[PDB]
């Protein structure tokens, strides 16, 4: 329950998995008229860590732009060289990149980023347990949504193609 | 000694060009240019006539113009021959060549 | 001096790569990748034509491709041949062969 | 050059084990393991074929496989072999020898 | 060796005179004379007789009086001769000379 | 080489062991024992067979075993033997003898 600017009340559903990080750049907007990210059928690349290097990024998009699909890019920080570089082949190419900050503070966010990584079906990089590494990418390692909207201050993700079994297993840890 | 661009360096020296720093990636991916470190790789286009490691003779460098070397990352000095970047080593400066 | 990969090393430079490391332990164990060093054991792949130590001569480097040698923790230069790393060295700098 | 375990030291180095830690006085009192400090007596067991310091030939190491030698607190690289500890020294970094 | 204005330089050492700076560029734009540093071309103007490299005999320097050469940027020494400004090298200093 | 204590040393280095502190003064004051210094008095009881300053032949050292000779405050590596002090240096180091 919250306030209203309005005189009336309001309900609103927020479906699928959204939340409050917005793209990191604004030179990914490819709708104006929201000022928004909008893909469809595109690949989801969640980092543990953060991606700054050159090498840790090129795989990646190499793989997107093989494949000719969209690439979102979860992570805890883009920024430097890696965000140079999506910015660089965003505009002159034409690439289909964004790249949006992984929301939580603390051991909630890397939760939040395995509950995104069952929901695509993709798996996380940079994490501590299993040490996968952003420089061997695989395109089975990465998620699959049917949609994805991002503004400035939200991302949203829709119809993520992971494994249901996977969903109600992790749903049950949940619950536990 | 041979001359390039009317320089001809003295001693040991060896006066290279750096490689054209790539650009895309194998996989089509532009890449900046800030990003881009010295390219190590080179070929030479001027020889020094040779210092005189021993006695009463002149040594000849190892490596003749046209060679590709490749380069360390330290030792070469900035020389600008007709407004376009060269370097200049130490004969012993070269860590190898790529013979074909 | 013998060649590797078209790529031939100047002077007295050695040109080895390091062993793999080993990822489990005698019984089974599994190892962290960022836990394992530097392997010290590599196999030399290149060797420069040599240095002249003496007046007049070349001397001759005191190991040849296909040896397995002990690396120093430090001294080696990266050189990347085909997208893999090898690892220049000095022929002064390897500790030790061995020999079977 | 002599061999020990398969491993041949390159050069003048000389490779040696340390001898063995006391553990209790003469009176048989026990020390603890941590104020032990490195043992600096040891014995040779490798021994490399040695520099070149004249012209034209090679000198030999000083030192051959079974002297016991004193050790100087550094200058020694740890080398493993069979699980084992050994040390690697130059030929002039030796102080001095046991003779019996 | 040869003198100039009265000035010998001995053994090894080269007296040069460092190219005027640069004042316009090539498109009609004057330059600050607070931004143009030291002019890296020179010509040479005095030689000394040289060291003695070998021995018994003189090694004569690579350079003489009228060759235009390339300095380093460090090591350099001003000599003021007749209230006018020069610079004075050693023989292996000098990076190159301009043939034509 | 002369041993000493069934110890040899090796190269050019000199076994001595450091003369005895005086403790009391020449009028009958005694002193205490923190405040002498190292007695850089000497006699030398072991040398080296010497190492090869020119081409082909051993340069033995200028001190004979049984010379009273002068150390100098540094440079000295302390060496026991039979539980007792001794001091090991270069041939180079000991700055003169005492003749009688």
């Amino acid at each position: 329950v919250k306030d209203g600017k309005t005189l009336n009340d309001e309900l609103e559903i927020i479906e699928g998995m959204k939340f409050d990080r917005g793209y990191i750049s604004p030179y990914f907007i490819n709708t104006s008229k929201g000022q928004k990210c909008e893909f469809q059928d595109a690949y989801v690349l969640l980092s543990e860590k953060k991606i700054s290097s050159i090498q840790s990024i090129v795989p990646a998009l190499e793989i997107a732009n093989a494949h000719r699909k969209p690439l979102v890019i979860i992570a805890e920080d883009v920024d430097g060289e890696a965000l140079s570089t999506l910015v660089l082949n965003r505009l002159k190419v034409g690439l289909q990149v964004v790249a949006v900050k992984a929301p939580g503070f603390g051991d909630n966010r890397k939760n939040q980023l395995k509950d995104m990584a069952i929901a695509t079906g993709g798996a996380v990089f940079g994490e501590e347990g299993l040490t996968l590494n952003l420089e061997d990418v695989q395109p089975h390692d990465l998620g699959k949504v049917g949609e994805v909207i991002v503004t400035k201050d939200d991302a949203m993700l829709l119809k993520g193609k992971g494994d249901k079994a996977q969903i109600e297993k992790r749903i049950q840890e949940i619950i536990e | 000694g041979q001359a390039f661009r009317k320089f001809l360096p003295l001693f040991d020296r060896v006066l290279v060009e750096r490689s054209a720093a790539e650009t895309v990636t194998k996989g089509g991916i532009m890449l900046p240019e800030k990003s881009q470190g010295k390219v190590l790789q080179a070929t030479v286009v001027a020889v020094g006539s040779g210092s005189k490691g021993k006695g009463g003779e002149i040594q000849p460098v190892s490596v003749k113009v046209g060679d590709k070397v490749l380069l360390p990352e330290y030792g070469g000095t900035k020389v600008v021959l007709d407004d376009k970047d060269y370097f200049l080593f130490r004969d012993g400066d070269i860590l190898g060549k790529y013979v074909d």
